DNA sequence: CATGTGATCTAATTAGATCGCATGG
DNA sequence: CATGTGATCTAATTAGATCGCATGG
């Protein structure tokens, strides 16, 4: 994933799952306020999508992955929102000679479990990152990179039971449009 | 949809067998006459793994638990030219009343599958043969026969064992074999009646029986729960080497590890039906070696 | 003593089994190639019964209770060419400390077959050939040898199957066989010793084990009960189809009426080492017919 | 078993094992006086006899078998008595043509139970008669054809334990006289 | 001084019955 | 209206270890 020059930094196009970031991701500048053809696709149900309704929501460059923030607002496990994040991901991923930089991330607002965690790791192919709080896996190399302040759970167990992730939004900019 | 290979292009099949009981796969394959170069087994049955190693004199190559097995395995045990499972159903099967769904419980092992399918899949522009399957109960939520239909990317072939077994077992077949839905046809050597099944000196009362689970219940046929089998005009429920005879594995196939009744019958109740599994590996035998 | 018979003047031989067990006798004589005409048994185990029917087809007669056989039967089921038996042992071996000896409990089994013999016997005046066996433990009460050799008019002869087997098992035979004295010696398919008889991926850490028993302790070696047998770098006991092939017995021969280990190993610990009847009954295919 | 005129019958020629019993073949008859070589051979302990010793002790015409009456010194089991009189007794009896008569017979003084009385009727063939007491098998005709007074045995079951043979028994060699010397 | 055609008592362990209901027949 | 790639709890039934000693080695 080598840097971009400013002058070719096309706009971003991110698939939201779960949750949606748009104004999130408006503050930060990635995307025209002026929405006219959307540059966002938002599903909260993937349940009945296929790999050809992805294929023609245009090719990605984002792909977003989220839990329920323990909002008990949850018809459904919590496994299933990991399950169906992985089963889009391979559906959005461009061919293998790569044209552009495709990034995806995968964050957890502490509702999975140990068992689940270390399923989702798996998946993912990563363990996952803590940003002070929530759980995030990506291909991002400065959410990878950046040492984020490092303290363990074992006190945010009984402890714990946006701006923070928002930060790691940001490293996208050295490799798309800059809107202010 | 995949071409015809010559005789002579022809070689050894490469399988990797998530979830793999006894071996059904590797019998099926070794009865079919296909040379089985690599045959990658995912079980932690200890039983299980006694019947596939000593049935098979350690052609197999056992690999444990299958969550502990990662990208890097399957390329170097790759490539492979066959993937086949079926994940457990104890909590996908109506059966249990108190299943946990395909997310829950034992049914995420099936994205195991799902997730090791996609490591073994040829990269593109790799026009070279590859076939899958995957078994399950019918008797699942349609929630899960849905989501499991979603992450496979195809939909499933129900075949019943009572067309060439002596019992009943609907199951669902996703997968890309050649000729899936063609009809099933029955064997010259196939035990149809569960007469065919018993021993000297037994005789049946019906000629198929329940579908047959790890319990012991499923032997007694009907609401009544009667039992199968008369010999000496006395009342039996079937023996081990009968049960192995309806699910048309080889006789004292699970004769091993000193296992009793209790414990051969939890091996076959959630195997394969092997006529079954015939008819559909049959024609991989036009793409791999003879033998 | 008796006089060679004609090859074409043979006629199929009709054998009386009493304590017949798991037809070791009739197995026996159909390996050796002797055509059996009829083979009257006298047992009352079920479980015994069954592999007996199973494993021959129902060529054996089975006539329940040796101490329910009356002389009308003996000449309604004869004549009889041989007159086989095994009485139990519970009451006569050594392992026993509260064995009843020889006139009480079980011992006193052993005159049925004394009593049933008498009345198979030829009539005076009958040079027809005639022949008979009984076998009963080494490790019996001088007494007990002294009266059973008095009652049959006969002294033992000691055949181990250590010398054709894998395992200890000294064993007392009385008859009028032909060569029962005689040497004897391995044949070219005896798996003399204990890693002939396990199955694949298993390793034996011994070459010969101790007598085999009814009892599962009689598995563990040595006065420090040692597991006769490693497996994946683990101590384990033998297997049932282990078992069979150590006593000559053919694999999966008590895989009969849902045994379990405990079962298979009670009718094996009672059985005879088949190598050492071969030995004793090979003679008799100069005076029976053939096939 | 005709009967034989009395010109020509001549004396027995009696085995007695476990139990010796010239006291009473004599007092009735069957064994004479001066006696110098013996027609009643008399063995104790049998376990060490051969069915040559039986036919050296030249052909026999009664083979009588007793067990030891209500005695607690016995270092046999009771079924040995029976298992040892039912071996010797096939030693005894001649080729099969039966030129002259053959009798045998074997009494127990209540001490054969029941488990070991089936075993006795079986071996020797026939059910017992009871004597008013001990139980009497035997081929000798009149002992099973004349009928003695019927006993109901569960009032004899208690009194086999009062005792805590010479004269019931008499009237059993009584018709053995039919067919055998009368000496007086 | 290690051995045994078994019986025993107790601890594991297994057998068998009951439970369970969406769903085509 | 009958069916089922099972889990449960409790009831029979094993599995396992200890017992036992005359005797050749
Ligand atoms: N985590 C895991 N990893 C690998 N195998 C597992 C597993 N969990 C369960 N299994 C095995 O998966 C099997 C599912 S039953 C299916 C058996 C097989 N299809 C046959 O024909 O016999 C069981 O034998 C079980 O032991
Ligand atoms: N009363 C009886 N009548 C007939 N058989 C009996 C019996 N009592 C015991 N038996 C049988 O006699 C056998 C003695 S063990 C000998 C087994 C046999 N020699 C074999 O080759 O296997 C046992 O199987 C037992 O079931
Ligand atoms: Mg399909
Ligand atoms: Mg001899």
């Amino acid at each position: 994933f080598e840097t971009v020059p400013v002058w070719r930094r096309q706009p971003v196009r991110v698939l939201s799952l779960f949750e949606d970031i748009k104004k999130e991701l408006t503050s930060l500048g990635f995307l025209e306020s002026g929405s006219d053809p959307g540059q966002l696709k938002h599903v909260v149900d993937v349940t009945d999508t296929v790999r050809k309704d992805v294929e023609e929501w245009g090719p990605f460059d984002l792909v977003y992955g989220a839990t329920p923030p323990l909002g008990h607002t949850c018809d459904r496990p919590p496994s299933w929102y990991l399950f169906q994040f992985h089963r889009l991901l391979q559906y959005a991923r461009p061919k293998p000679g790569s044209p552009r930089p495709f990034f995806w991330m995968f964050v957890d607002n502490l509702v999975l479990n140990k068992e689940d965690l270390d399923v989702a790791s798996r998946f993912l192919e990563m363990e996952p990152v803590t940003i002070p709080a929530v759980r995030v896996w990506s291909n991002i190399p400065a959410i990878r990179s950046r040492h984020w302040a490092l303290v363990s759970e074992e006190e945010l167990s009984l402890l714990a039971q946006t701006k923070l992730v928002k930060n790691c939004f940001l490293p996208l900019r050295e490799y798309f449009k800059y809107f202010s | 949809l995949y071409p015809a290979i010559p005789a002579a292009r022809r070689r050894p099949i490469r399988v990797l067998s998530l979830f793999d009981g006894i071996a059904t796969g590797y019998l099926v394959l070794k009865e079919l006459g296909i040379k089985v170069g690599k045959y990658v087994a995912s079980e932690v049955c200890e039983e299980s793994i006694a019947v596939g190693t000593v049935k098979h004199e350690g052609n197999i190559k056992y690999v444990n638990d299958v969550r502990n097995i990662t990208k890097k395995n399957i390329e170097e045990w790759g490539p492979f030219d066959l993937v086949i499972g079926g994940s457990p159903c104890n909590d996908l099967s109506n059966v249990n009343p108190a299943r946990k769904g395909l997310y829950e419980g034992t049914g995420r092992l099936f994205f195991e599958f799902y997730h090791l399918l996609n490591y073994s899949r040829p990269k593109e522009g790799d026009d070279r043969p590859f076939f899958w399957m995957f078994e399950n109960v019918v008797a699942m939520k349609v929630g899960d026969k849905r989501d499991i239909s979603r992450f496979l990317e195809c939909n499933p072939v129900m075949i019943d064992a009572i067309k060439v077994s002596a019992a009943h077992r609907a199951r669902y077949f996703w997968g890309n074999l050649p000729g899936m839905n063609r009809p099933v046809i029955a064997s010259k050597n196939d035990k149809l009646e569960l007469q065919d099944c018993l021993e000297y000196n037994r005789i049946a009362k019906l000629k198929k029986v329940q579908t047959i689970t790890t319990k012991s219940n499923s032997i007694k046929q009907g609401k009544n729960q009667l039992f199968p089998v008369v010999m000496n005009g006395k009342e039996d429920v079937l023996w081990c080497t009968e049960l192995e005879r309806i699910f048309g594995f080889p006789v004292h196939y699970t004769d091993v590890s000193n296992m009793g009744r209790g414990a051969r019958q939890k091996l076959l109740g959630r195997s394969w039906s092997v006529p079954v599994i015939r008819h559909l590996f049959a024609p991989l035998k036009d793409y791999f070696a003879c033998e």
